[PDB]
RNA sequence: CACCAACUUCCUAAACUUAAAUUGGGUUAAUCUAUAACUUUAUAGAUGCAACACUGUUAGUAUGAGUAACAAGAAUUCCAAU
């Protein structure tokens, strides 16, 4: 049953959380200089792997708590709820930002994530739902990507308006819960017994642990579901304000397994839209988006 | 069409004489939001007088009743004239700004001469295209 | 003009703290980016604008020295120049006051 | 005059054992003297209560009464002593959890009229009061919903006891 | 601020973003009304033959103004103007659901911006497939008049000669007033523009210039059944049994290029 | 072809008969003295000894009321500046 599986993942990313933390012993004060376009240059002793950039906000004000998605330490993007790991130099990330690419990315993968969250609890547990991937796709494309290999029972059965509701409704049951994005990095033969029965999750996390030369994989965690991701984040499933599912196309080669790509559009509170820019953005994200 | 201005309406011509002087003098004028949109069509169309031409005897006796000041007559024509010759319009800029902490709270705005020398106001700027809802409107655009 | 019987305190309390005289919050409150300071969607930053007046009046005052007289407005242009910068040939046929100061990052 | 609203500032509690939650803090600031009318501070005051530290400074920093300034000066230093001697480590968590104003004690004067009248000249004084708890504001109310209500109502019905009988 | 904050359409659009959703809402609203142009090949609902008591649905038009017009008796009639913009049918209510005695059909013209409007009037238009417009009215019509939603309205609905009753808010004068609905009764129609949909209507009409008002069919008892001889549903040019003039003028109506009136 | 309704009346416990100037008798708050008592009491002897009301007197604070009411020519390069 799923929700076995959601037990014991749950477990193994509590337990590797307790490792973390007994890890380090004591607290280790870091200087971290405010390398930031406003109020730069302050300097914040901070507990090691304990104090996050959040934490960073709280102090300053709670402007910066709302306005900042994201957080640049040494120049890399960092999630606000990442404990630090030393001294930097951290900058706040705001979804206005002149350049939110690196944002984007990050809002881009989050949505993707929700998504594949709602397609494995949305079908009963008699049906076999297991998620393959998420394919990253421009934002300029207009709509994320999430596919997921259905099982032979449902090769014949394809969602209707009220089945797509449906997923809309999951989904904004999930910003509704308003559920942080926990962060973890793990190894892949932990990761691989995480995710040991989804095949497909399998090799993700071996091609994630070829690229670094260690076995360390990133995994985020929102509630039970856990999921691989490419990079960081966002910190909270409320930052998106409007979400929809536009459509869903099926990949032709579906012998083995009916692969599914569906699309999806969102947006942050930061960045509403109109009502007729959103029907059309809707529309526009009905397409099937291809990689390239 | 007018704001009720002045003890009478010769002084809000001689209230706009006064401060449509001091703006030409200066460029830039800070003064109560009222005044500024009130006296900003004034500048405009003073503007025009300019562009009609020096040799314009017309354009003396409007300038020189409207322009206490002599010295800036030769200004309007052989400056702020042929500064605005390629302009066809919004000569002025009116922003508002904070209203004064003088305990009456009137409403304040800066009233200034494009083209001026002097250090460019702090203006609002639009959200760029590189924002992700910029972006997708980008590439709704793109497929259009 | 005063009632027939004085006001009782739990009358008069109940008009005063009735919602429509009481005072309303605002959420039209927005930051500044320039001074990075808070500022209201429909007005300018002020601590942004007070260095353009402060820079404003430091110009005047050049110019009125080198006026050095009432009524001398000129009829060209004028241009204003900072230390590190020399007047060009553009600059010709046009007022050129000089600033100590150098060339401010903000103004170009 | 009675000043135990610093009294209660300088309310020491005993140590808290290990096994026990970490007392939330508690700021008492006020300001005896203002030349200022304690009804209209009290508009002001009534209007934050419960309102977060930021969201306080925010709407005092557009507000065009002479007393919100005042307020916002009280507010400014009763964060500072709460960072500076209560021990709270984020300047942002904070909220307003008390506010009020309280008369203080004024001037007698005689208002005299050109033409041979005269008036009692009184010089305003009043003291504010706020309590500031450390931690964000707590949740606002929500209104009972239709089901809630009835099942109340029901319950009430169901409570009833028979009175005057065996 | 874990606050809410205000926004305007305009606040996040970049200005070459802006430019561009200028013309994506030009465009939507050129297909959508292109979309409605043929009412009677769009499945419209079965249209019945007159009988008397059979009431037709009314029209919103925009007050232009007044002008002289003269007759061919050489009177001049100082006369007003009334223009029908983007008059469609949105939706029907059963005669039943509505009210016992007729059943009712709301008309609303004068499209509008959809930037500042709420949402919700934005999604029964997109079910529509109209932009959304100004003012919404309900038009009492018995079942046999009754028009699929979606239908255009014309000025060529009503024709010269036929007498009109003309509802509209009057001019408000602030604390002195005004601003009442008030309805003027028995005023005859001198001419009607085809191209611009403009009806010349004898007499004055409450309302500033520029104004929206209601136009229905005389009430007056003496005008009880005037549909008879007019289109008993309504005008419709989709069908085109016969291309009407771009301008129809009453008989007495002296038409400009005339020859001179001399009174013999 | 009845019932209701008063402390009228009966009943258990008790009680022993219904306007107001005027008239007889028994107590008592408070303060001090005599002599005692000793968490605030007694017996005697005393008195500036008890106030919702004298066009009473003093002080505090309300109500009307945050109401009536009130105020400085313009710009700038600046209040002993233009
Ligand atoms: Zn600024």
């Amino acid at each position: 049953s799923p929700t076995e599986l959601t037990e014991m993942r749950n477990d193994l990313f509590n337990r590797e959380k307790s490792r973390q933390l007994s890890l380090t012993p004591r607290t280790e004060k870091i200087e971290v200089k405010h390398v930031g376009k406003t109020d730069p240059g302050t300097v914040f002793v901070m507990n090691k792997n304990i104090s996050t950039p959040y934490s960073c906000a709280m102090h300053l004000s709670e402007w910066y708590c709302s306005k900042s998605i994201l957080a640049l330490v040494d120049g890399q993007p960092w999630d606000m709820y990442k404990p630090l790991t030393k001294s930097c130099e951290i900058k706040f990330l705001t979804f206005k930002d002149p350049d939110p690419k690196e944002v984007n990315k990050a809002y881009w993968r989050s949505c993707a994530m929700m998504l594949g969250c709602v397609i494995e609890r949305a079908f009963k547990d008699d049906y076999v739902v297991s998620l393959v991937r998420a394919p990253e796709v421009p934002v300029i494309a207009g709509a994320f990507c999430y596919d997921v290999t259905l099982d032979k029972r449902l090769d014949e059965w394809m969602p209707t308006k009220e089945n797509l509701r449906s997923f809309t409704k999951d989904a904004h049951a999930l910003i509704y819960r308003d559920l942080p994005f926990e962060t973890l990095d793990v190894d892949a033969r932990v990761a691989l017994e995480i995710f040991q029965h989804n095949k497909y999750k399998v090799d993700f996390i071996e091609e994630k642990a070829s690229q670094n030369p260690e076995r360390i994989v990133k995994l985020h965690r929102i509630g039970d579901f856990i999921d691989v991701s490419e990079g960081p984040l966002i910190p909270r499933t409320s930052v998106c304000f409007q979400y929809e599912v536009s459509a869903v196309h099926n990949l032709n080669p579906s012998q083995p397994n009916l692969i599914r790509r569906f699309q999806g559009l969102s947006l942050p509170t930061h960045l509403r839209a109109q009502f007729t820019i959103w029907d059309k953005l809707v529309e526009r994200s009905r397409k099937m988006v291809t990689e390239d | 069409v007018y704001r009720r201005l002045g003890l009478g309406p010769e002084s809000r011509i001689h209230l706009l004489r006064n401060l449509l002087t001091g703006l030409v003098r200066h460029e830039r004028i800070e003064a109560t939001w009222a005044r500024a949109d009130e006296m900003r069509g004034y500048a405009e169309k003073l503007i025009d007088y300019g562009k009609l031409g020096d040799t314009n005897e017309r354009a003396m006796r409007m300038a020189d009743f409207w322009l206490t000041e002599k010295d800036l007559i030769p200004k309007l024509f052989k400056v702020l004239a042929p500064r605005f010759q390629g302009q066809n319009g919004n000569y002025t800029r009116m922003l508002q700004i904070p209203n004064r902490k003088e305990q009456d709270r009137a409403k304040m705005a800066v009233i200034e001469y494009k083209g001026n020398y002097l250090p460019p106001l702090p203006l609002p700027h639009r959200d760029s295209n590189l924002t992700l809802l910029n972006q997708l409107l980008l590439g709704l655009q793109q497929d259009l | 003009a005063a009632p027939k019987n004085r006001r009782t305190i739990e009358v008069n309390r109940c008009r005063r703290r009735n919602p429509q005289k009481l005072i309303k919050i605002k959420n039209n409150i927005d930051i500044c980016p320039e001074c990075g300071h808070l500022k209201q969607k429909h007005v300018l930053c002020g601590y942004c604008y007070e260095k353009v007046r402060q820079e404003t009046t430091k110009i005047r005052q050049q110019i009125g020295a080198q006026e050095g007289g009432p009524f001398r407005a000129p009829s060209v242009e004028t241009m204003v120049l900072y230390t590190g910068e020399k007047p060009s040939e553009k600059d010709q046929g046009k007022r050129i006051v000089e600033r100590n100061i150098k060339r401010p990052s903000w103004f170009t | 005059i009675s000043r135990k609203w610093e009294k209660k500032n300088k309310i020491v509690y005993p140590p808290q054992l290990p096994g026990e939650p970490r007392r939330p803090a508690e700021i008492y600031h006020c300001r005896r003297q203002i030349k200022y009318s304690k009804d209209k501070m009290w508009y002001l005051a009534k209007m934050i209560r419960g309102m977060s530290i930021d969201q306080a400074l925010a709407q005092l920093e557009f507000n065009d009464k002479k007393g919100a300034q005042i307020i916002k000066e009280v507010l400014l230093e009763a964060q500072d002593m709460a960072v500076r001697d209560h021990n709270v480590e984020f300047r942002s968590n904070l909220h307003i959890a008390e506010s009020t104003s309280g008369r203080g004690q004024c001037l007698k004067r005689i208002r005299y009229h050109g033409r041979g009248r005269f008036g009692i000249m009184e010089k305003v004084y009043c003291h504010y009061f706020v309590k500031l708890v450390e931690g964000p504001p707590p949740p606002p109310e929500v209104p009972k919903t239709a089901v809630d209500h009835a099942k109340d109502y029901i319950q009430q019905l169901r409570s009833r006891t028979i009175i005057h009988t065996l | 601020l874990h606050s809410k904050s205000s926004t305007w359409w305009d606040e996040h659009l970049s200005e070459e973003n802006l430019s561009f959703v200028k013309q994506l809402v030009s465009d939507e609203n050129k297909t959508q009304l292109t979309s409605k142009l043929n009412p009677l090949k769009d499945e419209p609902w079965p249209l019945h033959p007159w009988e008397p008591g059979s009431f037709r649905v009314g029209l919103i038009a925009l007050k232009l103004g007044m002008m002289p017009l003269w007759t061919k008796d050489g009177q001049k009639h100082a006369v007003t103007l009334l223009q029908v913009q983007d008059c469609h049918v949105l939706k029907y209510t059963p005669k039943e659901d509505h009210n016992g005695k007729i059943a009712a059909l709301t008309v609303g013209g004068k499209t509008v911006s959809r930037f500042y409007k709420p949402d919700s009037r934005l999604e029964f238009y997109r079910d529509l497939g109209l932009p959304p417009k100004q003012i919404h009215k309900i038009f009492h019509v018995t079942d046999n008049a009754v028009i699929k939603p979606g239908t255009p309205l014309y000025a060529a609905h009503f024709r010269p000669g036929q007498y009109v009753d003309v509802t509209a808010k009057t001019i408000g004068k602030g604390f002195q007033m005004g601003n009442q609905n008030r309805t003027v009764y028995g005023l005859k129609v001198w001419r009607v523009n085809t191209k611009h949909n403009i009806i010349y209507v004898n007499g004055s009409v409450p309302g500033h210039k520029n104004c929206l008002v209601k136009i229905k069919d005389s009430t007056l008892p003496a005008y009880k059944d005037s549909c008879k001889n007019l289109p008993f549903p309504t005008y419709f040019p989709d069908g085109d049994e016969e291309e009407l003039p771009e301008d129809l003028f009453d008989e007495s109506v002296w038409q400009p290029s005339e020859p001179s009136i001399t009174f013999a």
